[PDB]
């Protein structure tokens, strides 16, 4: 079978971390619109059958705390794991409200030997975010 | 016994060491445009197929509009980054 | 007009920041897998697809042996980066 | 049409650089295998009707260089591009016999505005080759 397994009895958990104001400490711009994207996906996710959860302005530690502890979650009965970040970034890097965090850090909390109850299952990470300073300026 | 970095999927909204860019009443160009294709296509399309319409979409219908010369009128692509060991389907 | 990044596609063997193994008589187990998949599925599957089955041919029958036990019984998960616009198929 | 326009005269070219041997002073080993890789990948291309290149120990300057001369040919009458390096590596980087390449660096040769040919054409880079020195030791 080379089909994810996705009848369990649910599909599983959609976190959608939604950071639009920053702390002047920052010198990061307020991200204006980014409302309209985190109830598009609490929406779209929802008609996907994904228990959604919405968290706004969240510091690096906020965010680190809430994906450890997702987890920590007993994923047994869940055929899948979403997570949507949407802030400012760096490549490998998305921003809390005061702060870096690294993308590498939140994502081992779920890599198979750490996630028992997610190992074998389908762990999507959706980033809207700078990976850097480069523009492109397109061609024909 | 199988890779602990195996089953991870990355759908970055913009390629390595780019800029990404959201428009300030619709949103991203990446989320509305992944929101949509999911709506049209969840239901029919494997999902790396509708991540490459999305990247279609972002590429092909958006362009960058500022009174500043230097962030005007430029363009963006999405990067897929899969790590799946099978097809995913929302169905 | 469209990204210049566009409609490149990357097929790593190896998940950024990890080692990729070779095999000293039989090659890479990212190089052999991938011919296998595409001399069985070229003829029907879209190019994610095939190299989604080189993800899980490489994850599932690949380990290594080394009388050096800093790096046995070791495991690997291949990279695709899309940023292609469409589906590609081999005919 | 969501699918590459495949039927143009010509598939493309299928460029395979094939480094086994180092220069003493890298510290590089013979990548013993790697020819099996080479005439496995010329044998699945030509069956794909590419049109197949095999290169043998190119230097930093030999990759460059011939990655700035195909991206020069003209590529109209070929409906895709793929390049295939076989060698030793790190993170974003490639090595020639005698040295470090940027991936950056031959991938920019063929880049929307600058490979007019291959606009809108589908362009394949395979690499078999070290991004760290991170290992996987599984789990189950
Ligand atoms: C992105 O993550 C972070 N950027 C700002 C880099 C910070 C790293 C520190 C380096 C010193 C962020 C993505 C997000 O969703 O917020 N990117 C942006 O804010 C983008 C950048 C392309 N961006 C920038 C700008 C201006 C031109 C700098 C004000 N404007 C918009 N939107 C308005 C717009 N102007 O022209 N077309 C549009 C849609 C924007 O998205
Ligand atoms: C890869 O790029 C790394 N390069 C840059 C060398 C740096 C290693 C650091 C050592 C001080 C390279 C890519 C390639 O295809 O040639 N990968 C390797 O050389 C890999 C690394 C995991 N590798 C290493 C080794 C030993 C254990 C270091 C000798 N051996 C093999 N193959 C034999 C083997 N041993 O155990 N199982 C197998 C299949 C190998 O592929």
């Amino acid at each position: 079978d080379n089909s994810y397994k996705m009848d369990y009895p649910e599909m599983g958990l959609c976190i959608i971390i939604n950071n639009k104001n920053f702390h002047k400490s920052t010198g990061m711009t307020s991200r204006s619109g980014t409302d309209v994207d985190a109830a598009n996906l609490r929406e779209t996710f929802r008609n996907l059958k994904y228990e959604v959860r919405n968290k706004n302005d969240l510091t690096r530690e906020e965010i680190v705390e809430l994906m450890r502890d997702v987890s920590k979650e007993d994923h047994s009965k869940r055929s899948s794991f979403v997570c949507v970040l949407l802030s400012h970034g760096e490549e490998g890097i998305i921003f809390g409200t005061n702060g870096p965090v690294d993308l590498k850090k939140i994502t081992n909390f779920f890599r198979g030997d750490r996630c028992r109850s997610l190992t074998g299952k389908p762990k999507l990470f959706i980033i809207q975010a700078c990976r850097g300073t480069e523009l492109d300026c397109g061609i024909e | 016994k199988i890779p602990v970095e195996a089953d991870f999927l990355y759908a970055y909204s913009t390629a390595p060491g780019y800029y990404s860019w959201r428009n300030s009443k619709d949103g991203s160009w990446f989320i509305q445009s992944l929101c949509a294709m999911l709506k049209q296509y969840a239901d029919k399309l494997e999902f790396m197929h509708i991540l490459t319409r999305v990247n279609r979409k972002v590429a092909t219908e958006f362009e960058s509009f500022s009174f500043d010369a230097t962030f005007h009128a430029k363009k963006q692509i999405p990067c897929i980054v899969s790590m799946l060991t099978k097809e995913l389907y929302f169905y």
